[PDB]
């Protein structure tokens, strides 16, 4: 039960999108539940890259398409690695993935 | 019949006002809404293999 | 524990109180953000093409009235009525 | 099921889709039907604890 | 009634299950329903043409007649192919009629 | 007496003491636009820095960006204002953009002011709370300022360095003048070796120096060639410039 | 100041997604020789910054012309693209957008006896793009006016609801011309904006910047 | 389940339609020329003319004309024929 | 409005063992999402009346000038020809097949959502 808030928020939020997306989910509830996904989607529309996944499909970039999707849900792991970093800072250590060789 | 209008510039400017409103309405109102729900689905379908493998490596529950 | 100060403004659950307002895009908020970030950098070719047509069709509207004025003066300087007197 | 959640969508209370059913297009599969029933048993969280 | 809620439900059950293709029988004479619609369409046009003409019948036609006259008119203002001529004859006919 | 009444009106109504008395309502609006017109005025900016301090904790993110780049252009450093600014950023770090954080950091990099909680919440926001191509829209003279601010303060965030290394390419450095490209390439390679992080896009900041080495010294090209050999065995190969075609 | 709420998966959202993704597919991006990774990502983003928004422009002209062409098939309404300045004013504006795009590829300077013959056939594209939309919306509506006058000559002369096999064969000919006009309304908005992607896509080509220095193996 | 949230907000126009209608109207009223069948006269003529003589017959066609070309008004009989 | 999983975790932590299994349906419903209830009608908005009076003000004005158009009986018999196809389109278009054909135009509705496969996000 140490990191059960984060793992069950991911579960409950995706299960509510999946149950309702493309049927009746409002856009206000998506932007409530996932505000930084909407924030990063709006960056592509603002900065004229609203077809960026069509661009990566035109140039066959199937591994930069998987990086594009993974970097836009990249903030789902931020409540964990801000928690594990504040464990290791108060325990004197350094967080592992913050370091180059570590 | 009716071939030339009373003003050609008034009809050409009606076409430029209508097609620039459709450009504004698409860019501002429609296409943000299109891409908010196209790219929720597309980011989840592109990340799904690397999201779940990153989450498998993270949760200590196994 | 991981205790909801880490999930703040990152991950929220489906709302229980009331459905919130939709988050505006920056373009729906202000026309100045649309105009300077998208309309002028990306669509100035269209706005130049709509400007060319309104200008060109104002040349052709100017040629059409300078040809109406030429045929009008050439009837009142020639003793004729410049039109077919309506019909009624 | 998905077609049963589409029937109560705002789209199917519209005028041109009012007498239509979403199962008429692609029907729910046998796994989707048996997992909607299994999910109905487990909406009681006491039944989900004792099953588990 | 509620003005948006009554006849929306009346038009709904006029649109959907009110069907004169089956309530008036009519499968005895027609092959499909795709050809009942294809002549209810042409039936709507022929009825709508005959209503628009008859709702103001004594009129000089703007369209070209093909050398035909409606009824016992044949030389009146209704059949006159010169329009400034028939305006004079209609104004004479309107005092009498 | 028409000239006398106008001159009397000009010495008691339009001065800079009443220009800062209408500027008390919204501070970061008037702070930002006046400083862009060239109005530095060091002790008129002290009237700003205390009129805004009961408001910094509740400012929007474009207001905080307007305070820091105005107080950078006026070069005034109020240390107890700039801790309320970094407590606005590190409390609302998910709402800031890379366009906004790269201007706040360059203010905090001039005035050598940092926190560890601020350096994490700027790096958490650029990497996770912002689009991953937002460094590509940045311009490499601002990214090199962010790279050295993390090397001055000794802060190794290897996730942030992979993000900022996207925004170094031939495209982003080609938009720089060669006086400013040189000041950036040396500033970016000095930060990339301080962490020992040699990404695959270090071969565009190295190749921005080796394609025109007549602007560099032999001391600075020794600095560049130190990073080139350090990056060659990290990436597992040898450097080679490309003649186009 | 408060925007409206949108249901996800609405039918106008699904139609305009497929329409936009269609016109965007007409000028696809070209694959670089390099693999697309974080090295090539600013070159791909800059390749998209230099491409014209023909995906947005062509669905602007699709949606503004199919809405105008289909007004002509609503009762009591005429198509705005049946006017000469409207329909040819959209055709010149596409042609000028292509030319302004092709003139900016340099420094706005305009490009032996061959090139007046490439220019003529290129300057005729201006009038041909708009007149094809105008004449189709005019010639279909004009034929419908003539044949409705002929089909009204029979019930005017003969009986109302009488001698009905003569007017049935021409009311079904009138009905099949309004049906062809629904096809020409959708086709000419498609042909206008297929051709807008072709004309504007001719000057939609720039140099891929790419890596100037590499660490091979 | 969210179906009754979308029935609450009823009809709504497109989100900038008041700028389309104010742009099409401002092109049809700011023509910069007289109003299609009329001619600008002097004030001395407008104050001296009856409103039955300012009207032209061409500008008032008959609302459902029994003969093609019927007009509702007749205008000035003082023609310059 | 804090998140409902931390409301579940708090409401399950401060219950006892005896009333745990009874409380589980009121902690389930305290963390269910809001689906707002079907309010009363208040029909025909202030903009749905502008849209129908303005369309009636347009249809009457267009039929007014159609009736004095010198081809007025041909103009008024074209509205009968044009409205005959609006009637035949309500009776021939498969509106459920068209609805599911537009759902396939969009990749967001042409498939199901795909992330988060339940074995990766357990908490045992
Ligand atoms: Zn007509």
């Amino acid at each position: 039960e140490e990191e059960e808030l984060w793992l069950l928020t991911l579960t409950q939020q995706f299960k509510h999108i999946q149950k309702h997306f493309g049927i009746d989910l409002p856009h206000s509830v998506v932007a409530h539940m996932d505000p930084l996904l909407i924030k990063k989607i709006d960056w592509e529309t603002t900065n004229a890259l609203e077809d960026f996944d069509i661009t990566l499909d035109d140039m066959g970039a199937e591994d930069a398409k998987e990086q594009w999707g993974a970097e836009n849900l990249s903030h789902h792991f931020l409540p964990l690695i801000r928690y594990r970093r504040d464990l290791a800072r108060k325990n004197g250590d350094r967080y592992g993935p913050d370091l180059v060789n570590g | 019949m009716k071939l030339l209008p009373e003003s050609l510039q008034q009809e050409a400017a009606t076409a430029a006002v209508v097609a620039s409103w459709v450009l504004w309405h698409l860019d501002t109102q429609l296409l943000p809404t299109i891409m908010r729900e196209h790219k929720l689905h597309a980011c989840w379908a592109a990340a799904a293999k690397r999201y779940n493998e990153k989450l498998f490596k993270l949760n200590p529950s196994y | 524990v991981l205790g909801e100060v880490y999930l703040k403004d990152i991950l929220r659950t489906p709302p229980t109180g009331a459905i919130p307002a939709n988050v505006p895009h920056p373009f729906q908020t202000s026309f100045y953000t649309y105009a300077t970030k998208k309309l002028i950098p990306r669509h100035w070719y269209l706005l130049g093409g709509f400007t060319f047509t309104i200008t060109l069709y104002g040349i052709l509207d100017g040629l059409r009235d300078s040809g109406k004025k030429k045929a009008y003066d050439e009837a009142i300087h020639a003793g004729k009525t410049p039109y077919t007197a309506g019909g009624h | 099921t998905f077609a049963q959640r589409l029937n109560s969508s705002p789209a199917f209370s519209s005028f041109l889709l009012k007498r239509e059913k979403a199962e008429s297009e692609v029907p729910p599969s046998e796994l989707e039907l048996e997992a909607a029933q299994k999910a109905a048993e487990l909406e009681d969280p006491e039944v989900a604890l004792r099953t588990l | 009634m509620a003005v948006t809620s009554f006849l929306g439900k009346a038009f709904e059950k006029y649109f959907y299950d009110f069907s004169a293709y089956e309530q008036f029988g009519l499968n005895r004479f027609l092959s499909s329903k795709g050809q009942y619609v294809a002549l209810r369409h042409v039936g709507f046009v022929m009825v709508g043409v005959n209503v628009l003409l008859a709702a103001n019948f004594p009129f000089n036609p703007p369209f070209p007649t093909i050398g035909m006259c409606p009824a016992g008119w044949e030389g009146t203002w209704v059949c006159q192919a010169d329009k400034a001529k028939a305006l004079e004859m209609y104004k004479e006919w309107k005092k009498s009629n | 007496p028409s000239q006398n009444l106008v001159s009397t009106f000009a010495n008691k109504v339009i001065v800079e003491e009443n220009l800062v008395n209408v500027a008390e309502i919204d501070v970061p609006f008037w702070s930002y636009w006046l400083s862009s017109a060239g109005f530095t005025s060091k002790d008129a900016f002290v009237k700003f820095a205390e009129a805004v301090k009961p408001k910094v904790a509740a400012l929007s993110t474009s207001d905080i960006t307007n305070l820091t780049v105005a107080f950078k252009r006026a070069n005034y450093y109020d240390k107890d204002l700039f801790t309320g600014i970094e407590a606005n950023v590190s409390a609302n770090f998910t709402k800031f953009e890379t366009e906004q954080l790269l201007q706040i950091v360059a203010t905090f990099d001039a005035f050598n002011h940092s926190s560890v909680a601020f350096l994490d919440d700027v790096a958490d926001s650029i990497t996770y709370c912002n689009h991953y191509l937002a460094p590509v829209r940045a311009g490499a003279d601002e990214l090199a300022t962010l790279l050295t601010y993390y090397a001055k303060n000794g802060h190794e965030r290897a996730d942030l360095l992979a993000t900022v290394a996207r925004g170094f390419s031939e495209v982003s450095l080609g938009k720089l003048s060669a006086a400013q490209r040189k000041d950036t390439v040396l500033s970016a390679l000095k930060a990339f070796q301080t962490f020992g992080f040699y990404p695959e896009s270090i071969e565009a900041v190295i190749g921005a120096a080796l394609v025109s080495p007549a602007e560099y010294s032999a001391e600075e090209l020794k600095e560049v060639e130190a990073v080139k050999v350090a990056a060659e065995n990290a990436l597992g190969g040898e450097f080679v410039l490309i003649q186009e075609g | 100041s408060s925007v409206r709420d949108v249901k996800t998966g609405s039918l106008p959202t699904n139609f305009l997604t497929g329409v936009y993704r269609f016109w965007r597919s007409q000028n696809p991006a070209e694959k670089p020789h390099d693999p697309v990774n974080d090295r090539l990502l600013p070159a791909v983003v800059d390749a998209s910054d230099k491409r014209a928004s023909i995906g947005t422009w062509a669905t602007t002209f699709f949606c503004t012309i199919i809405s105008c062409n289909l007004l002509g098939l609503m009762p009591f309404n005429e198509a705005p693209t049946s006017g000469l300045g409207f329909a040819t004013g959209l055709g010149v504006s596409v042609w000028a957008t292509a030319t302004i795009l092709g003139l900016s590829k340099t420094g706005f300077k305009f490009p032996f006896i061959f090139v007046p013959l490439e220019t003529i056939s290129y300057t005729f594209r201006a009038v041909s793009l708009g007149v094809r939309l105008w004449v189709n919306m005019l010639a279909g509506h004009t034929l419908l006016h003539i044949l409705t006058g002929m089909a009204l000559a029979l019930p005017f002369s003969l009986g109302f609801f009488s001698m009905v096999p003569a007017t049935f064969g021409v009311c079904c000919l009138l009905s099949a011309l309004v049906g062809l006009e629904y096809l020409v309304a959708v086709l000419q908005s498609g042909v206008f904006s297929i051709l807008s992607t072709v004309y504007v896509g001719e000057f939609n080509h720039d140099k891929f910047i790419g890596p100037a220095a590499k660490i091979v193996k | 389940s969210y179906s009754a949230y979308f029935a609450k907000a009823g009809f709504q126009f497109p989100a900038g339609l008041s700028a389309l209608v104010a742009g099409i109207v401002a092109l049809n009223v700011c023509t910069g020329r007289p109003t299609k069948g009329t001619k600008e006269i002097s004030n001395a003529e407008y104050n001296a003319t009856p409103i039955g003589y300012l009207q032209s017959p061409d500008q008032h066609p008959t609302a459902f004309p029994k003969v093609p070309g019927m007009k509702d008004v007749h205008g000035s009989p003082h023609h310059h024929h | 409005e804090g998140n409902s999983v931390a409301g579940i975790i708090k409401s399950v932590n401060e219950t006892s063992g005896a009333n745990l299994l009874s409380s589980l349906k009121t902690i389930k419903a305290q963390a269910a999402p809001i689906y707002p209830a079907a309010a009363s009608s208040t029909g025909y908005s202030t903009q749905a009346k502008i849209a129908l009076f303005g369309a009636l003000s347009w249809i009457l004005y267009r039929a007014d000038g159609q009736s004095k158009a010198h081809e007025w009986i041909v103009d008024l018999n074209l509205n009968v020809l044009q409205a005959a196809w609006l009637i035949s389109f309500s009776s021939l278009i498969p509106f459920r097949a068209v609805y599911f054909a537009f759902r396939g135009m969009a990749p967001a509705t042409a498939s199901t959502l795909n992330g988060l496969k339940t074995f990766s996000s357990i908490s045992l």
